[PDB]
RNA sequence: UAGCUCAGAGAGCGCCUGCUUUGCACGCAGGAGG
RNA sequence: AACCAGGAUGUUGGCUUAGAAGCAGCCACCAUUUAAAGAGUGCGUAAUAGCUCACUGGUGCCGUCGGUUCCACAUAGGAGAG
């Protein structure tokens, strides 16, 4: 799966366009190196994201293309928050 | 010949094309109708009238339709628009008896009852019926 | 409504009765609310959590609202952790609308183990959240919050927890000392002053109009818990405090307990709103057809008036024929005498002989005619739409909500919608009689057709918009006859209205004349004008 | 295939309108669910 | 069959209609004087008049940028204008 599919479903981003937008903005990186939205994803990867000032380390932990909502938290883990 | 109303004869509308084709002035003629005619206009009456060459206008008063007659002693606003798919009206045979007495000299039936038989036969076309 | 000053006494009346009390069954019945039963003092009884962004509130409460057939993802994990589990401690947490539960429980093993479990009532973004007192870990919360979002906590299972951002608003005469002149508003002073409080408070407190008194009075009074449980209604809107109301200027009643407070202002609320939104959104659509068949008639009223006048084409008909023993073909005009006694050029067709041009009068009149009358039915039909839909607004306006309950079923089968024993709502009447009444047209007129039969007294408004209602198969007294105007006045074509005229007839009429049009006979009115709820 | 995109009858979402609005685009209910 | 003569009376049946009088439509279809004659067979009229006949006798995609006329049978070359 995509990157930018990835953090709509896990929602970490509300809206997909946003999520296409942050990485073309070189906003991510996978497992240390930017991502562009298009980046492949999969569980046992590391992600950063700048939003805005804090930057956020997370690793996926599951892979889905639908979810109910509260299940959607269950796909990833943090394991940074720093700014 | 004509149908009109006893009394208010002098408007144009029914009285005056027919007069007007004759060449009669129709108000000369009517104030004798309205003089000769005193009955309320609830009756019509037919008028028999006649021209000489000369335009000597002359006239006859003749007794009301028996089917108007028939109307008043109903006390109908008008007949049966489908008699046999409905009815109207019921009278005593005692009227009819006296309708037939006034249309008598207006009438080829030589017996009363004959003319009760007409009557009722008239009565038959409007939806008015009998005891 | 809910605040920090709220909070404080929740936070003490719960402890009164919620010390070390075993969490025996927990349950989710909604989205965003969430029970405790808990046995204490010897009692087995409920406590209630709720999240919901408008109603969120903490609340030990009566009702047995539902017990859900699901077990929801946040329920279990509070069944798995702390039911069973012993609560130690209830805690303000700051006073600012949060609450903390520190709970005892055990492990698979029987090793003893301690949770927090934080109540967030932050109006539109309340939250519930379960940790691990210990090591300060959420295990999970009513609901997450991606880091996205940006704000300065993090919501997600296993992550650390954090209390929300204080305001530098102060902790409760150094309030006239931060005050400035030029504030009017000043509930927005004294809110930015203080933590624990909101704007209701503020406002009531601004009202008692210096206020130093006034709001030290107010703090003491809360840490004193001397208030009085108070519920009010200010025409449409209701309230609710641990507070008497300084000069609101509505409706009042009082209770022993904060748990009775929040039943009886919540327990409604629910269907109040669901209703309220569904009968306004109704009101919304007759509106809009009401409008568009008033607007119909509109437009063909100014229609009809390029209509020619029937009368003269008939009249000229009439004088042509009248004349036409004088006519010739193809004059230009017929110099005509009107059958008063004025002369009248009609103009003639140059090459139709003087009959067909009488003829061809009397086709344009029969045309006009014609026209006139097809126009006329169009308005007729608009016209039974508007006073049907005139009337159909003086009930919507005036029903209850299971009377509006009936009236969609009417609208679907009047097709302008898409998708058993009871109609009349009665109540007490003069010479102690009972009356019956519908706000709802269809269930009128079954009550007023078989209530009674057709030798009785019925009654409605004299106006042209109204409840139907009677006594059933009355014929009584004169002081039934003189209430039953005061039931007419509270369901006709206005409200409040100081002199509309009540309406009662013998039931031979009142029958049948779109729905519920009856015909009039045999019939009488009385003066008359609207009423208190004395009425019933 | 719910207004929409998809899963099998139920998940996610948008819009519009109401409600709620001491807290950093954080909700809720209705248009309605085939 | 032809031909001569009669072919009527209440009544213009009721209704509908501007008019609707046997003959635009609908409903009825009686009765009288009779040798016989329909509350009328087709023409005719604006409605009537008028001629007649039964009858009688004779001879991508969603939405108001956002969101994944009368008639079954149709033709003035003269008011004038030609």
């Amino acid at each position: 799966m995509r990157l930018d599919k990835f953090l709509k479903v896990s929602r970490l981003i509300k809206r997909r366009t946003l999520a296409k937008e942050v990485a073309d903005q070189g906003r991510i990186s996978i497992n240390g190196n930017q991502a562009k939205a298009s980046s492949d994803v999969k569980p046992g990867d590391e992600l950063t994201v700048r939003f805005g000032q804090k930057l956020v380390t997370v690793q996926v932990n599951e892979l889905k293309d639908t979810t109910k909502k509260e299940e959607a938290a269950n796909m990833y883990t943090i394991l940074k928050e720093e700014k | 010949k004509l149908q009109i109303p006893a009394g208010k004869a002098n408007p144009a509308p029914p009285v005056g094309p027919a007069l007007g084709q004759a060449g009669v002035n129709i108000m000369g003629f009517c104030k004798e109708f309205n003089a000769r005619t005193a009955d309320q206009a609830g009756l019509i009456i037919p008028v028999e009238i006649s021209v000489y060459e000369d335009r000597s206008f002359t006239f006859i008063t003749k007794t009301p339709p028996a089917a108007v007659l028939l109307k008043k002693a109903a006390g109908i606003e008008s007949g049966s628009g489908e008699p046999n798919r409905n009815k109207v009206a019921t009278v005593k045979r005692d009227k009819v008896r006296e309708i037939a007495e006034t249309k008598m000299p207006d009438l080829n039936a030589a017996d009363v009852e004959a003319a009760m038989r007409m009557v009722e036969g008239t009565a038959r076309s409007m939806g008015i019926v009998i005891e | 409504s809910f605040d920090g000053m709220f909070t404080y006494g929740m936070t003490h009346e719960l402890n009164e009765k919620i010390m070390g009390g075993r969490i025996t069954k927990i349950h989710q019945p909604y989205k965003h609310d969430v029970i405790f039963h808990i046995r204490a003092k010897g009692k087995n009884q409920k406590l209630l959590l709720s999240a919901h962004p408008s109603y969120s509130r903490v609340h030990i409460t009566a009702q047995a609202y539902e017990n859900p057939s699901e077990p929801p993802m946040f329920c279990m994990l509070l069944r798995k952790h702390i039911e069973g589990g012993f609560i130690e401690k209830i805690e303000q947490a700051g006073l600012d609308r949060i609450m903390i539960f520190h709970i005892k429980s055990r492990n698979e093993i029987g090793d003893e183990t301690v949770r927090k479990l934080y109540v967030e009532i932050m109006g539109r973004h309340s939250n519930i959240i379960l940790t691990d007192a210990a090591e300060n870990v959420i295990i999970d919360g009513l609901k997450h919050l991606s880091p996205s979002m940006n704000s300065y906590r993090t919501v997600l299972p296993g992550q650390d927890y954090k209390l929300p951002p204080a305001q530098d608003k102060i902790s409760p005469d150094d309030i006239l000392r931060h005050l400035s002149f030029q504030e009017g508003r000043l509930d927005k002073q004294i809110v930015d002053h203080f933590s624990g409080v909101s704007p209701l408070f503020a406002k009531e407190a601004v009202h008692r109009a210096t206020l130093p008194k006034a709001l030290l009075a107010l703090f003491a009074e809360v840490k004193e818990h001397r208030f009085i449980p108070n519920i009010t209604t200010v025409n449409g809107k209701e309230y609710f405090y641990l507070l008497e109301l300084t000069h609101l200027k509505g409706e009042a009643r009082r209770f022993d307990s904060l748990s009775e407070l929040l039943d009886r202002f919540y327990f409604g609320k629910a269907e109040r709103d669901r209703v309220k939104q569904q009968a306004q959104d109704l009101e919304r659509f007759v509106v809009n057809e009401r409008k568009k068949n008033a607007n119909k008639i509109k437009k063909l009223e100014k229609t009809l008036e390029y209509s020619e006048n029937a009368k003269e084409f008939q009249l000229y008909g009439e004088l042509l024929t009248a004349n036409l023993y004088m006519l010739k073909k193809g004059d230009k005009q017929a110099e005509v005498i009107n059958y008063e006694s004025p002369t009248i050029t009609i103009p003639l067709n140059p090459n139709k002989t003087p009959s067909e041009n009488a003829q061809a009068y009397f086709t344009k009149y029969q045309k006009a005619k014609n026209s006139v009358a097809v126009v006329e039915e169009q308005i007729r039909l608009a016209q039974e739409e508007i006073e049907y839909f005139d009337q159909l607004i003086q009930q919507l306006s005036s029903a209850s909500p299971r009377d509006i309950s009936e009236i969609r079923e009417e609208l679907v089968e009047g097709k302008y919608l898409r998708p058993h024993n009871p109609v009349l709502e009665t109540y007490e009447s003069t010479s102690g009689l009972t009356i019956l009444v519908g706000k709802n047209n269809r269930q009128n007129e079954y009550l007023t057709t078989r209530v009674a039969a057709r030798d009785d007294i019925w009654l409605h408004t004299k106006d042209i918009p109204g409840s139907h209602v009677v006594i059933r198969s009355s014929e009584p007294d004169e002081q039934t006859i003189m209430e039953a105007a005061t039931i007419a006045a509270y369901f006709s074509k206005a409200k409040d209205s100081s002199s509309v005229p009540v309406d009662y007839t013998k039931i031979r009429h009142v029958k049948k004349p779109k729905p519920g049009f009856v015909t009039y006979d045999s019939q009488h009115t009385v003066f008359v004008t609207p009423d208190a709820d004395t009425v019933i």
